[PDB]
């Protein structure tokens, strides 16, 4: 029962020290800073086989939004849920492969439109 | 056609485009009857990183909506993430006594638990934790996203103004500055 | 002396009492003078003292 | 019966506005002078106020070069043939 | 002045022909080219291809036949691509990084001919059919935007999104029969089209009276196995004859490097997966010029690009089933109508086109129970209701 976390090119100021009380969920925290496609690939295929667990979750600072695409193409190899956080494939994925598995922690356009209308109402225009 | 943009005699305007096109259109517009007096604009989150400076022709007002840098307390967010993974694992072991295994690498075609992936995919969306509801549709949507509102001050930066939660709005000032015609009339 | 016509020269006279008030003849009018927004353009009225 | 006046610092200046104003204060016709402006070439901001003129009819008094300049600045900003009409004294050209 | 080109095909002789063609075009500023073969399991594809970026500025790669999204690993670096089988999806979108030019109409664009097709026979009552998922949505959006009301024109009566793969659709067919139109349009997967045609055995009671304009997969063999006769369908001028496509591509890339000759700003991406942060092989300008009249006036692409390419020129070929096999009948060069020469065999009423619909004459009427206007009474034993008379011996009518 595992989870893995990555910080690529990002100010790696974090320590969990409070996961074992979340009531085993076991981390293996890694922090590259190469912002390299190939390095992402070789690590992810490395880290999966090495860290015999599923469901990695990471984040990043830059915003070359192709990371979502590369990561989803990674998720093309099934049973491999991934889950971005700060960048974590920063911006948004407009659509998705069916067989894939991914999430984004990001607001969809329609929700933003609904917020726009709630404002338009609450301030009487 | 942007001349027809002057046909828009409306107080409120909406706009959806990229940052470069935004600068271009704002340039063309501010020249032609597009200003802060008698207008107000709204644009989705894709304008820019708020800390990044905004361009010059980028006028006043420009209410928008996105996450906030404060929302990005990194440790809290990674905690929530590992929590959602763990609670989904617990749920898919509560409704059934089958367990997801460690799997195999980028070696070949091997999809033994592929059917379980769809079954895992099933429980990974209505699973909650810590009282908050961290749910998803099938398209990477936090079904309840912590959003905020921002507008720019004289030229300075973006102010954390309004808070949004489940059709709930925390708002301030009831009032917007015009860069007089607004009169406050008392009654009884 | 409300707004009359002319012999087609300028067509703005205010004859009569308004004439005496506007053209410097007098400086006040005490009389049963109504309140009419036409007259309120060029004159200044006191509060009403008889409805 | 709606219009405006737009002029620019050319001699024989105030006679123009004064004659019209004198004419509109009479005749019991109910004329409505929406606005008078003033441009000084030697800019568009006040000509931005030129967009405040929501009137069907416009008046203008200036020289041919300034006329070209102002028409350039205007046709860019909501000044066209639809929803407008202009009048200019004889000094445009042969 | 050396520039490199790469390829991911399935046959070595194809790549050799490509090299011969590019040398012939450069003879028509070095333009050396490389190549590599596709991958078995598609994951090592990215590692295999970004090592084919090992030459200074590897520009657009050319790939043959779903594929591995090399554009992804290229979009990270703003590198164009080729256009070979650019239909199986909606690649033609700025969601996938602006790294793809199609040059070949993807299946969605096909619908447009259908619209033009209507101008031949003035049909104005059409039923649409779409497989609920991600490509029929494109077909739908295209057909919608092709419905202009710039004014009594055609109007799509009702669209019936059906779930993919589900065998039972007969409820949707009973829905169809209740409709009034007589023109069907089907656009889905060939397996699904076969399922429909089989399930159209009970729906063939549209048949001799009806007509449909099915798309491009449903004339493949897996649909020939259950195709009825009247299956007017479409075809593109070129299938998987990549060699001529290689020719068109090399023409485009030659005129492209000729555009590259200008030295307002030149810069190469790094050689290989070195780990550079950002890439700029002046991608914006490269694409802005590739979208402007490449004009590789060779075999096919004799006209310029759209935002997707498409040569703005249809080499569209109609195809009618002569009850056992296809027949090329007429063609279309864009809007250019080149009518047929043979007899358009429709379903059984083989000579006349039942152009239109069967205006229904049944009517289901609803009312309410209001006292001095209508009246509701219970029937007698025999089901009917008793005859009365008004005071003047007039027989009273009741229903
Ligand atoms: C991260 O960046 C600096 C060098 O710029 C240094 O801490 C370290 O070499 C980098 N990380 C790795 C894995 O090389
Ligand atoms: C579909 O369902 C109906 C009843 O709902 C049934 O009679 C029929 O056999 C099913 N299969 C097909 C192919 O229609
Ligand atoms: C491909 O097209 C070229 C020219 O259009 C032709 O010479 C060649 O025979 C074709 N090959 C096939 C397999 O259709």
């Amino acid at each position: 029962i595992g989870i893995a976390v990555i910080l690529v090119g990002t100010s790696d100021e974090v320590a969990i020290k409070d996961a074992h009380e979340k009531d085993v969920p076991r981390v293996e925290l890694v922090a590259m800073n190469e912002t390299d496609p190939k390095s992402i690939i070789t690590r992810i295929c490395d880290l999966m086989s090495d860290r015999k667990i599923q469901g990695v979750v990471f984040a990043d600072d830059t915003d070359q939004e192709a990371i979502a695409q590369i990561l989803d193409f990674i998720s093309a190899q099934t049973l491999t849920p991934i889950l971005g956080i700060h960048g974590g494939s920063s911006m948004i994925m407009a659509d998705k492969d069916e067989s894939s598995m991914f999430f984004q922690f990001g607001p969809s356009i329609e929700q933003q439109a609904s917020v726009m209308l709630n404002i338009m109402e609450e301030y009487d225009w | 056609i942007q001349n027809q943009l002057k046909k828009l005699q409306s107080p409120i305007i909406l706009l959806y485009c990229t940052k470069e096109e935004a600068t271009y259109i704002f340039e063309v517009a501010n020249s032609v009857g597009l200003t802060g007096y008698g207008y107000t604009w709204i644009v989705p989150s894709l304008v820019a990183g708020d800390t990044d400076t905004v361009p010059s022709e980028f006028p006043t007002g420009l209410i928008s909506v996105s996450y906030d840098e404060w929302d990005y307390g990194l440790p809290a967010r990674v905690r929530d993430g590992i929590a959602i993974i763990t609670t989904a694992a617990s749920d898919m072991l509560s409704e059934h006594s089958f367990i997801p295994e460690p799997k195999s690498s980028c070696y070949n075609t091997h999809e033994k638990r592929i059917y379980q992936s769809n079954m895992l995919n099933r429980y990974l969306i209505n699973v909650t934790f810590e009282g908050r509801d961290l749910s998803f549709s099938e398209d990477g949507y936090q079904m309840h996203p912590k959003l905020v509102i921002i507008l720019l001050n004289k030229e300075r930066k973006w102010e954390r103004v309004g808070k949004w939660k489940d059709k709930s709005l925390q708002m301030k000032y009831y009032v917007w500055p015009r860069m007089d015609d607004h009169l406050s009339i008392v009654t009884l | 002396g409300t707004q009359e016509r002319v012999q087609n020269s300028n067509k703005k006279e205010w004859n009569g009492m308004m004439g005496e008030l506007l053209s410097g003849q007098a400086d006040m009018i005490v009389a049963p003078l109504t309140i009419n927004n036409e007259r309120a353009q060029y004159i200044e009225f006191s509060k009403p003292f008889k409805y | 019966y709606i219009f405006s006046i737009v002029t620019t610092y050319f001699p024989g200046y105030q006679d123009f506005v004064n004659k019209i104003r004198s004419t509109i204060e009479n005749s019991f016709v109910g004329w409505e002078l929406e606005e008078v402006l003033l441009l000084d070439m030697s800019d568009s901001k006040i000509q931005n106020q030129l967009k405040k003129l929501q009137s069907p009819i416009i008046l203008l008094y200036c020289t041919k070069e300034e006329a070209t300049y102002i028409f350039e600045v205007a046709n860019s900003v909501g000044l066209t043939g639809y929803g407008y009409t202009w009048i200019v004294p004889s000094l445009v050209a042969g | 002045k050396i520039v490199n080109i790469g390829a991911v095909l399935s046959t070595r002789k194809h790549e050799q022909m490509f090299r011969e063609a590019v040398n012939q075009a450069n003879k028509r500023i070095q333009l050396q080219a490389t190549s590599v073969t596709h991958k078995p399991n598609a994951i090592q594809m990215a590692l295999s291809v970004c090592e084919d970026l090992i030459s200074s500025q590897v520009y657009a790669i050319l790939v043959s036949h779903t594929p591995t999204p090399v554009s992804y690993t290229a979009g990270f670096y703003r590198i164009p691509v080729l256009g070979l089988t650019t239909r199986m999806s909606i690649y033609s979108d700025k969601s996938i990084h602006l790294s793809f030019l199609r040059t070949v109409p993807p299946y969605s664009h096909q619908s447009s001919v259908w619209f033009e097709m209507m101008r031949v026979y003035n049909w104005n009552h059409i039923i649409l059919l779409v497989s609920d998922d991600h490509e029929g949505r494109a077909a739908q959006k295209r057909l919608e935007t092709l419905l202009e009301e710039r004014e009594r024109g055609p109007k799509a009566e009702k669209v019936l999104q059906f779930d993919p793969g589900t065998k039972n659709v007969t409820a949707l067919l009973m829905e169809a029969r209740e409709l009034e139109a007589r023109v069907i349009i089907l656009s889905a997967s060939e397996d699904d089209a076969a399922t429909v045609y089989r399930a159209a055995a009970m729906l063939d009671m549209t048949g001799s009276g009806y007509v449909w304009l099915v798309g491009e997969r449903e004339i493949s063999g897996n649909a020939l196995r259950y195709a009825p006769d009247g299956i007017i369908g479409l075809q593109l001028i070129n299938g998987k004859n990549e060699s001529a496509h290689i020719s068109d591509a090399v023409g485009v890339v030659a005129q492209a490097v000729h555009e590259l000759l200008e030295k307002e700003n030149i810069t190469d991406p790094p050689r290989g997966c070195v780990g550079n942060t950002n890439i700029w092989k002046t991608g914006p300008l490269f694409k802005r010029v590739l979208m402007s009249s490449k004009y590789a006036d060779g075999v096919t692409g004799r006209v310029e690009f759209n935002e997707d390419g498409d040569r703005k020129f249809a080499q569209y070929s109609i195809m009618n089933l002569q009850n056992r096999k296809l027949v090329q009948v007429g063609i279309y060069n864009g809007t250019h109508v080149i009518p047929n020469d043979r007899k358009i065999i429709w379903p059984g009423g083989e000579t006349e086109k039942p152009r239109g619909y069967q205006m229904s004459t049944r009517l289901k009427i609803v009312t309410i129970h209001q006292e001095p206007f209508v009246y509701v009474k219970p029937t007698m034993s025999d089901g009917t209701c008793k005859e009365e008379f008004t005071v003047n011996g007039d027989p009273v009518k009741k229903v």
